[PDB]
């Protein structure tokens, strides 16, 4: 669960749209693995390998 | 039973800690309507017996069937229990409204009224649609001027149509 | 058989009530009425009731004296290890032997530490089948 | 839970009868005198920590022996001292509930009944209660009809306690 | 830190520095003395600041320190304080490394979890730091205290 | 007494809803029964709550009915832990020691006294 | 590490058991590497193979 | 994850046996202490914030770990902490009502020894705050759903150590 | 929902302490109060330190269209001589 | 690392020994 | 309500037969210690309410949950009826004692005990403990001294003892 | 436990258990209820066992105890009377065990180097246990007290 | 290695408690089957060549393991395997005494399948020998005895798998 590691207001405007009907599964997904939570969770600590 | 008042005080004594300045300019605001508020129980309470004979008439010009023979709405006895039923839950929802919360009408009114209904037959969807009728003719006689000064009273007929849908979801 | 709870029998009110307003009956018992439920027997000579007569204390720790076996076995047992216990004894006692290096702990802690079990380091020994 | 909004209704509904003038009349006292007790609310809140650590203050300079004598009814320990700066807040918070509501509602519900059996069996003195009182109304620092609300209701619990 | 963040997000592409990072980190390295000059001035009057920001906060919301109050009690209150405390030092910490990255990895993940679990209405930490912030630009100059309040208005976004 | 069914229940509903609390209780004392049994001069009681042989009642009406049921207990009941800031405790380990702690013999070396 | 080497070169094997490793980690604490060597030396074990 | 009667069934199934005398004993066993289970588990859940916050506030809320310098000082490891807590009683009261300790084992304290030790969790802090939670939970459902569930807490609390 | 509830925000209906579920009418699950502050506005995040929620730079329209107009061809077409029962 | 970062080297805090008198 | 002396009666009318000389002797057993048996609830009715006010402060100096904000001992009318709740099962114990039968126990206090705390909403548990602390304190006053005759009690405390885990167990 | 210790000393000459050895084990399981009430009496004495121990130890040596002493002041005592239960206890692991594996393993393997680490004279250490040693053998029969008395005197032994 | 005298007394050590009455009850399980168990431990080393050639002669004595190619074809390695059979009875006989297979764990499991994976030893097939030497050995013992027994073989054939 995210609230452990986020502020609160970095994947709000993703969740209020996925709520509303307006992108399928995969696209808040692929927009969930590009979002600046993904990257300082398993991007920034970890080699590329 | 509580006003609104002691809603924002049973809830205080709970977390056991004293108003903040925002529950009191909650409260103000609220106090400085008022006379709204009471020129709105005015104008039902002068007019409940119109209010409940019409919209009688009108359910039973509507569905013939409560007064058919055979009906739930037979005998002079089964009339007559239906006639101020309707006027119990238009007394009740004045209650609410001049307390500004819907506690007296669930705790006396609305409370186990549907095993009541239903351990007598009556069908609970007819007292709904005169608690409908009820309502309409209440919001359409609360919103005239009839001698008061000219404002908005928007917010307080949506609070009393709110307790009349509260007591026709609960009765069905 | 009887009419429902509390229905005068032969004035009910779904009588002639239309199909499409009719209302099912819930169905109701006597299981909350106070004169249903049921009593004790107590004239079968059951009285469900406790008090003198059912107290018992029985001791645990020295219910009474232990047996004979466990008795004559001890001092059979403790007629065993006796020269044994002696002889280990009096190995630690006259033990005396003095120390080497630099202490380790306060002014303790030399090349031996105080009373380790030798046989754990003696009793386990390489073995070669077919010896070398 | 007495205000005058549930009296009124109250006295509507023991007659059966609709909502006359007498009860509209009833409720717009309540409407113009609550503009003072707001007001005391808002005073007597903000003034809180402060009035209670006064109130336990007085009741330690009058009564000495309640800091010197050992057992737990006293408050010669911390935690003692603990429970009578609680019951003090208690004791307050029911005031300023009582003036926003609009009457002896709240304090009738939570503080005074049932009240004399935990001072008898727990073995405490209301004239400690009754010094506190007397601090808090001559120490809250209002004035006009504010100070008057305030105190009708502190007397009040004061007339309880004796 | 500037750096830092620059760095991080030119190495998620795969390449240098272009020449315009390159220009904000001069411009940042150009600027760090009165960086560290306004991070004396606010680190060194601590003691002011967190004093009548306590005070503007317990007028403000008079609830929160009232009998049964969360900060109710001497504890409690010095508790609240050292709260504040820590909220300036992470302000100042912010103010020397340039962005607000120090002040939200260390006392804004996960914020309202922490004061939801202690029962402290997150309302009243976000009006403490309003009181600190006037507080403290009451004592800066006018760009100074521009600068300043940037981080204190981030601090009580992130506290809604 | 008990109520005979819920359907009694409903029919005296009623006179409470019309006229009030003063007319309900107004006609219940007037029944037949309660002057045939406390007349006037009688503190009521609960009539033939046990059988004689028996050892065993029918549940006193104080525990059969208490103020509110289950209707109410949804609205009004308390609860356990209601985020309700306590009086705190600083130091609960100091308060019982553990197994190894010499804490649990500061009561005996008054005991041995070099006298 | 001292140890297993000692044992390698002087025993012709690895060390026997948890207790053996107390016994020469003390040798070395207090004593060193000559004493070391002389208990392996002289022990039972080197004078029977 | 097995519970109680999976666990009967694969010790009659894994000797080609039908279920026998011992078998229908076990299975009366918890088909008795079912209702309990389901009464013990719904309180739990009812209450499961005011536990976390009342053994915290008891185990280790003004120790010197909430301290700077001590692991869970920033609000992100309070918040990682309570987060952990969750978790144990969560899984604790599933256990509970399985009657079968295997869910532990296979999604708790599989590698969490590891974990902890390379993060630099303090185990003993962890285990005493497990204990606490032991004491409310046992005092809010009773003395029996308490042994049960003190079963469990004391399976993860030997599987931490 | 504490904080929901401590924030003055919005009051949220749970669980009784044993783990049923509250509820003011005791015939459906989780039915909340309602009176005089669901229809008050410029409280939606009250408490809340400078909530700035819609357009807050200006007081709001009046409210009022106190009228019906004719539905036409959109009158929900009820069933005669008898009452729509749930639906 | 980041910012706040656990070391046992930094760490003065009796976390790991459970001394409950300090 | 039965005695000790009219249980046997009892289960003597059941078979229709005379008591046989064995229950005798184990009745004039039972009235020749009845001195010691009055000596104790003598000792329990001259301390009830230091019994019950100790139970109590200690039962919330351990358990503050009940008179914090929120609990169930919160208020003072809760509190009120949490006092003498357990004075009420005192009085009852004493009775039972001085019968010498639970049979006063099971009539009149302990029947349906147990849905009317859980129609309430009461925590039966605390209650229990509440119940065990009252236990400790009424067997520790029991066997004391106080200008009483040398001898043993044992066998009376033990079945004092057996009243207070019968009330104990029959309210959770 | 005497069937450890058999089972690793036949094991070392890769044999199975002689009839002598099955023999002592035998002995040994007829002997184990007496050794378990024993057990039972010098276990729920050990109030009265470590008070009157350390009474004699500290009249028989002031020393420690003096100004100054190890055992100076209320928490040394209470240490040192903690340590006394800590042998206590062994005793009778020992008791039950049938051999004193249980107290050497435990409390007496590199005690030296602790109580010198410690700055404790393991003297008075061995004075605690002999009057501990006496006070327990005083509730004891002729038999019993001689079997348990066996204990204390390896503790002794193993403490000079 | 520590038997069950000594595993309850080191549970009860690491607490600081006194031995209470579970540890009384598990002292005297142990205490009502130590005599059965050095009966049976006397009948094993009656007969341990005999349940040692018994069980190879029913297991692998003329299967293809044997033959050119087998593991265990030469003289060298048939003496190699019935010296591991006996060790593996003589183990199982201490543990049976002992009433706990730590024994097992610190002397034989520990770097035996790495042992066998390194000299090519078909861990199969030891497994089926010690299957057998279980029939035969609970055969010799009784049925009491040959569960004892049987739980330490079935303790070895599951650390060796
Ligand atoms: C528009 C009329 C609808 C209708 C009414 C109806 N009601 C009944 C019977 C009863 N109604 C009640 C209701 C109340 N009692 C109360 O105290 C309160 C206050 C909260 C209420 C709302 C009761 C107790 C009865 C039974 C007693 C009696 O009336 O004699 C009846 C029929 C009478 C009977 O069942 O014999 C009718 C017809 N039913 C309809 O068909 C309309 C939709
Ligand atoms: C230590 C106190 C425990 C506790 C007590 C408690 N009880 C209630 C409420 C009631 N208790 C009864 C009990 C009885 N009535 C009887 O006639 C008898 C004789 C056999 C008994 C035992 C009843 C009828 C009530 C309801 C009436 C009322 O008290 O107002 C209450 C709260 C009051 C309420 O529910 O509103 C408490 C607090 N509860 C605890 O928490 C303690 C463990
Ligand atoms: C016995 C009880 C009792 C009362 C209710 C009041 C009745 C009353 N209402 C208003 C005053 C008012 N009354 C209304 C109400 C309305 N205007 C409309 O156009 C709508 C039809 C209706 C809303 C439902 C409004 C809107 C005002 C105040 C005018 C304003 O706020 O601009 C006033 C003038 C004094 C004042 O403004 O405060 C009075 C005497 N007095 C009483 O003694
Ligand atoms: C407009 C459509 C319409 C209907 C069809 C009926 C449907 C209907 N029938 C009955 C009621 C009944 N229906 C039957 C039916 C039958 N009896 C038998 O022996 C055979 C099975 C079958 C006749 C061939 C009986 C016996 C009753 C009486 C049931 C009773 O009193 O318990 C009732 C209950 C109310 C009442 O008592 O009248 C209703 C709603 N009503 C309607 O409004
Ligand atoms: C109003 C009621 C009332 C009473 C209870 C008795 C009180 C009383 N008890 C005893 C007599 C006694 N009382 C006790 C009781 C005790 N001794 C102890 O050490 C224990 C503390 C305690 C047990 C609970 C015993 C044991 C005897 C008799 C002495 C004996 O049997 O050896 C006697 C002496 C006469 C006799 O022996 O019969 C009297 C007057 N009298 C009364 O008028
Ligand atoms: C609803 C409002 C409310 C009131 C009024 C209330 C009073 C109250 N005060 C109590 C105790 C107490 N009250 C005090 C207070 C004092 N004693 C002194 O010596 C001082 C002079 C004085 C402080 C000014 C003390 C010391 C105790 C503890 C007494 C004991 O535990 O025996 C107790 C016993 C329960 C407990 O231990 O907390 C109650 C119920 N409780 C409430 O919930
Ligand atoms: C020269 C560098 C070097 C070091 C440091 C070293 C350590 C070392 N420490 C050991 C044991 C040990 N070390 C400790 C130490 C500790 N226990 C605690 O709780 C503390 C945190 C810590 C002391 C600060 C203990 C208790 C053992 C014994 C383990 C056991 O008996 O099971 C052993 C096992 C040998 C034996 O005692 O038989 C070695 C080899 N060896 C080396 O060559
Ligand atoms: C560096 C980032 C950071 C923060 C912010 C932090 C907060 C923090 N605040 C705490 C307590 C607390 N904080 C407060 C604060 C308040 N009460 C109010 O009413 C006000 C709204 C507010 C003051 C403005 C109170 C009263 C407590 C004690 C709560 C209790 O013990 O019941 C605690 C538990 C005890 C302790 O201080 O160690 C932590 C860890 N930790 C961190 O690492
Ligand atoms: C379902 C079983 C399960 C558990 C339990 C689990 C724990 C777990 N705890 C973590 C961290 C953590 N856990 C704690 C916990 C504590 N600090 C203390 O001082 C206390 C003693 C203790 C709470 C009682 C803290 C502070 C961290 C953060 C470490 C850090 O940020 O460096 C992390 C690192 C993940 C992250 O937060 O990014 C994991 C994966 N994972 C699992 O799958
Ligand atoms: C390459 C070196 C080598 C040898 C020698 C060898 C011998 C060997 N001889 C065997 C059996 C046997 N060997 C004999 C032999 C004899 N009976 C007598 O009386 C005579 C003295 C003797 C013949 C000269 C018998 C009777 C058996 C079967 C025993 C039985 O199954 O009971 C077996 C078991 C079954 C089998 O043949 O697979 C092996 C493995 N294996 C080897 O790898």
């Amino acid at each position: 669960d995210i609230s452990t590691f986020v502020i609160g207001n970095e994947i709000e405007n993703i969740k209020i749209q996925f709520i509303k009907g307006q992108i399928s599964v995969k696209e808040m997904i692929n927009a969930l693995g590009k979002s600046s939570v993904y990257l300082k969770e398993f991007y920034n600590p970890y080699p590329n390998i | 039973m509580l006003d609104a008042f002691a809603k924002v005080v049973a809830q205080a004594d709970a977390r056991g800690e004293f108003l903040s300045n925002t529950q009191i300019d909650a409260l103000s605001k609220m106090v400085k309507e008022g006379n709204q508020r009471l020129d709105i129980v005015n104008k039902v309470t002068s007019n409940a017996s119109a209010i409940v004979t019409n919209s009688a008439r009108a359910l039973f010009a509507e569905q013939p069937q409560l007064i058919q023979p055979g009906g739930n709405a037979y005998t002079s006895r089964r009339m007559a229990a239906c006639l101020r039923d309707m006027e119990i839950v238009l007394r009740y929802v004045s209650y609410a409204m001049i307390a500004g919360d819907s506690s007296v009408l669930d705790d006396r009114c609305l409370n186990g009224l549907r095993e009541t209904y239903q351990a007598l037959g009556t069908p609970g969807s007819s007292v709904a649609v005169a608690i409908q009728k009820m309502k309409d003719a209440s919001v359409a006689l609360a919103n005239d001027t009839t001698g008061t000064p000219i404002g908005d009273c928007s917010s307080l007929v949506a609070e009393l149509a709110g307790y009349f849908d509260r007591a026709a979801v609960s009765v069905v | 058989q009887l009419a429902p709870p509390g229905i005068p029998p032969g004035e009910d009110a779904r009588n002639n009530q239309s199909l499409r307003q009719y209302v099912a009956r819930p169905v109701e018992t006597y299981q909350k009425r106070s004169f249903a439920t049921p009593l004790p027997l107590t004239w079968t000579g059951e009285t469900e009731t406790v008090g003198a007569f059912d107290v018992v204390v029985p001791p645990q720790e020295k219910d009474l004296p232990v047996s004979g076996e466990a008795t004559s076995a001890f001092v059979k047992y403790s007629d065993m290890v006796r020269a044994e216990r002696k002889a280990a004894l009096q190995a630690l006692l006259s033990a005396s032997a003095a120390g080497e290096g630099r202490p380790t702990c306060g002014a303790e802690g030399r090349k031996f530490v105080s009373n380790a079990n030798p046989v754990l380091v003696n009793g386990v020994k390489c073995v070669e089948y077919w010896r070398k | 839970m007495k205000t005058p909004i549930t009296e009124a209704i109250a006295t509507a509904d023991n007659q059966g009868r609709f909502l006359s003038n007498t009860e509209l009349q009833a409720v717009n006292g309540r409407y113009q005198r609550a503009t003072a007790s707001l007001t005391a609310a808002k005073a007597l809140t903000g003034s809180a920590q402060r009035l209670i650590t006064g109130a336990a203050q007085a009741v330690y300079n009058k009564f000495p022996y309640t800091t010197q004598m050992p057992g737990p009814a006293y408050a010669s320990s911390a935690i003692g001292k603990a429970k009578c700066a609680r019951d003090i807040g208690y004791y307050l918070r029911m005031v300023t509930y009582c003036l926003v509501v609009g009457g002896t509602g709240p304090m009738d519900e939570y503080l005074v009944a049932g009240l004399e059996e935990i001072n008898r069996s727990f073995d405490l003195s209301p004239s400690w209660y009754i010094e506190a009182l007397q601090y808090i109304k001559n120490s809250h620092g209002l004035s006009g009809q504010v100070a008057n609300e305030a105190n009708a209701y502190i007397d009040y619990a004061i007339n309880t306690l004796s | 830190s500037i750096v830092t963040k620059s760095i991080v997000n030119a190495d998620a592409e795969a390449r240098y520095l272009s020449p315009g990072e390159l220009d904000r980190i001069k411009s940042f390295v150009l600027s760090g003395q009165r960086r560290l000059r306004i991070a004396q001035t606010l680190t060194e009057n601590r003691e002011r600041i967190v004093k009548q920001g306590g005070q503007q906060l317990f007028q403000r919301r008079p609830d929160v320190v009232s009998p049964g109050g969360n900060a109710y009690g001497e504890e409690m209150t010095a508790t609240c304080l050292r709260d504040l405390d820590y909220y300036l030092r992470l302000v100042t910490y912010g103010i020397i490394a340039g962005d607000v990255t120090p002040i939200e990895e260390i006392g804004l993940v996960g914020v309202k979890e922490m004061y939801s679990a202690l029962g402290t209405p997150i309302s009243g930490v976000a009006e403490g730091i309003r009181c600190m912030k006037d507080v403290a630009c009451s004592l800066l100059s006018g760009e100074d205290a521009a600068e300043v309040g940037f981080y204190f208005d981030y601090t009580l976004a992130a506290m809604q | 007494r008990d109520i005979y069914n819920e359907r009694e229940k409903i029919a005296w509903s009623i006179i409470i809803a019309t006229q009030g609390l003063e007319g309900f209780i107004d006609t219940l004392l007037n029944t037949q029964e309660y002057l045939s049994n406390f007349g006037d001069s009688i503190v009521p009681f609960q009539r033939r709550r046990i059988i004689p042989q028996r050892s065993k009642g029918e549940m006193p009406f104080n525990l059969k009915t208490p103020r509110y049921g289950i209707e109410f207990r949804s609205k009004l009941a308390a609860t356990q832990f209601s985020w309700a800031s306590p009086i705190r405790r600083f130091r609960p380990q100091e308060q019982q020691p553990k197994a190894g702690d010499p804490a649990l013999f500061l009561n005996m070396v008054q005991e041995m006294g070099p006298g | 590490k001292v140890i297993e080497l000692g044992t390698k070169h002087f025993l012709g094997r690895a060390p026997n058991n948890q207790a053996e490793i107390r016994f020469y980690n003390q040798i070395l604490a207090s004593c060193g590497l000559q004493a070391f060597i002389d208990m392996l030396t002289n022990s039972q074990e080197y004078a029977e193979i | 994850m097995q519970d109680a009667i999976t666990s009967v069934i694969n010790a009659a199934d894994v000797q080609g046996k039908y279920l026998d005398a011992n078998s229908v004993e076990k299975l009366r066993g918890y088909f008795q202490t079912g209702e309990l289970r389901v009464r013990a588990a719904a309180t739990i859940a009812a209450n499961a914030a005011t536990i976390i916050k009342e053994a915290v506030a008891k185990s280790l809320l003004y120790s010197d770990i909430t301290r700077p310098g001590g692991n869970m000082y920033t609000t992100r490891r309070y918040a990682a902490c309570i987060r952990d807590l969750d978790y144990y009683l969560r899984y604790a009261t599933y256990g509970m009502l399985a009657g079968d300790p295997s869910i532990l084992d296979e999604r708790v304290l599989n590698g969490l020894k590891e974990t902890y030790n390379s993060l630099g969790v303090p185990i003993g802090a962890t285990i005493q705050a497990i204990q606490a939670m032991k004491e409310v939970t046992g005092s809010l459902v009773g003395s029996d759903a308490g042994k049960e569930m003190g079963l469990y807490f004391d399976y993860i609390c030997s599987g931490l150590s | 929902a504490n904080v929901a509830g401590q924030e003055k925000i919005a009051t949220i209906s749970g669980y009784t302490w044993d783990g049923q579920p509250q509820t003011e009418i005791p015939g459906k699950p989780f039915v909340k109060s309602i009176g005089a502050m669901d229809y008050m506005d410029g409280v939606e995040g009250g408490d809340v330190v400078a909530a700035k929620v819609g357009a807050f730079w200006k007081p709001k329209a009046p409210k009022e269209v106190p009228y019906k107009r004719p539905m036409g061809a959109n009158t929900p077409e009820l069933p005669y001589n008898t009452v729509p029962r749930l639906v | 690392s980041g910012y706040g970062d656990y070391s046992y080297s930094t760490d003065r805090t009796k976390g790991h020994v459970n001394q409950y008198y300090v």
